[PDB]
């Protein structure tokens, strides 16, 4: 039985490198074959190739070939894997996994962002009617790097509530939008987590 | 290089109907041993991937007997005997006999219930986003499907393009609904420029299109 | 040694 365990988080900008490592532990861990597989926003999978600890041996996929390696490093059982020239289209959650083994052993994924923009928290505006089933909501604007976490008071309030995935702005900058749907039959609060600047929002929204 | 065609792409499916996925190879995917290596994995919203079978018809442990595959050769299918809410999600073939090792194209899946038009709401900017320089205004269209719908910005009859951008919920495991947001961003110089401002919506469930506007400077 | 190592592909 073996249990990998993949690098954190990375934001880096276009053009440049990034280097994803996998940690394999338990017996004969030089025994599979590690594999790398990417999900980009909507798309489907993709193999990127797979190494092989025994010898370092390594086969790519080949609209790929040009801008990734993997190498081993065999005292540490770790394996890594490089992607050059990174463009945005490389932005995706990238996983390691013994896909030849019974059963698959997977990493838990790594984050890989493209772009230039630096760290900032939100800001969060009230979505509000002008004037049976109303609805009223939260923009959660100009934010970077995902994700953001959003919940309407402090979790007590579910049922009608909606979180959209976030869009990416021409600044480079993501958005999204909360909503809820509630009778006019009093007080709706949603709160807004973004750990990668430490920014905490707790927004009322009337009407 | 070995080609994977998975069909169909889209896979509404009533709840506790039966379904099936197809996948051809553009070779045979039997190696020099008896055994032949196509595999079929699942990625369910918000979760890792996970592979169902192996070997063609072999499955892994966890998978439950609902799933069943068949073949040889070139011609596989996936089935599932009775789909639940929680079989929703992508599933691909995975091709481990020829290099390079790769993957079918995905058939997403998805409850199919009956045609539900949406509702639709607008939201001006709030007066605390104008006072920065932007403004950004908001169509929420709830609780409808199919997935498929089509949003039209106006300012004073002027059609809006390229400055609109959207994003669209994964389906409610309750009613099997979608819902969709599109923002609408403007300078303020521009917002405070125009009086009516309206989202003009339309879908498979609407005889007509339905819009809703507002004034600004009336709000 | 181990078990079911190569089930889901040679490559």
């Amino acid at each position: 039985q073996v249990q990998l365990v993949q690098s954190g988080a990375e934001v880096k900008k276009p053009g440049a490198s990034v280097k994803v490592s996998c940690k394999a532990s338990g017996y004969y861990t030089e025994a599979y074959y590690i594999h790398w597989v990417r999900q980009a926003p909507g798309q489907g999978l993709e193999w990127m190739g797979r190494i092989d600890p025994a010898t370092g041996n390594t086969k790519y996929a080949p609209r790929l070939q040009d801008r990734v390696t993997m190498t081993r490093d065999t005292s540490t059982s770790t394996v890594y894997m490089e992607l050059s020239s990174l463009r945005s289209e490389d932005t995706a959650v990238y996983y390691c996994a013994s896909l030849y083994s019974l059963p698959v052993y997977w990493g838990q994924g790594t984050t890989v962002t493209v772009s230039s923009a630096s760290t900032k928290g939100p800001s969060v505006f009230p979505l509000a009617p002008c004037s049976s089933t109303a609805a009223l909501g939260c923009l959660v604007k100009d934010y970077f790097p995902e994700p953001v976490t959003v919940s309407w008071n402090s979790g007590a309030l579910t049922s009608g509530v909606h979180t959209f995935p976030a869009v990416l702005q021409s600044s480079g900058l993501y958005s999204l939008s909360s909503v809820v749907t509630v009778p006019s039959s009093q007080t709706y609060t949603c709160n807004v987590d973004h750990k990668p600047s430490n920014t905490k929002v707790d927004k009322t929204v009337e009407r | 290089d070995v080609v994977m065609t998975q069909s169909p792409l889209s896979l509404p499916v009533t709840l506790g109907q039966p379904a099936s996925i197809s996948c051809k190879s553009s070779q045979s995917l039997l190696y020099s041993d008896a055994k032949t290596y196509l595999n079929w994995f699942q990625q369910r919203p918000g979760q890792s991937p996970r592979r169902l079978i192996y070997q063609i018809s072999r499955l892994d442990p966890g998978v439950p007997d609902r799933f069943s595959g068949s073949g040889s050769g070139t011609d596989f299918t996936l089935k599932i005997s009775r789909v639940e809410a929680e079989d929703v999600g992508v599933y691909y073939c995975l091709q481990g006999t020829h290099y390079p090792v790769l993957f079918g194209q995905g058939t997403r899946l998805e409850i199919k219930r009956t045609v539900a038009a949406p509702s639709v709401f607008i939201f001006p900017p709030s007066d605390e986003q104008l006072k920065s320089g932007t403004a950004s205004v908001v169509c929420l269209l709830n609780n409808f499907y199919p997935r498929e719908a089509k949003v039209q910005w106006k300012v004073d009859n002027a059609l809006q393009s390229g400055n609109s951008q959207e994003s669209v919920t994964e389906q409610d495991s309750k009613d099997s609904t979608y819902s969709l947001s599109s923002t609408l961003t403007l300078s303020k110089a521009d917002y405070e420029k125009h009086k009516v401002y309206a989202c003009e919506v339309t879908h498979q469930g609407l005889s007509s299109p339905v819009t809703k506007s507002f004034n600004r400077g009336e709000c | 040694a181990i078990i079911g190592l190569m089930v889901g592909g040679v490559v």
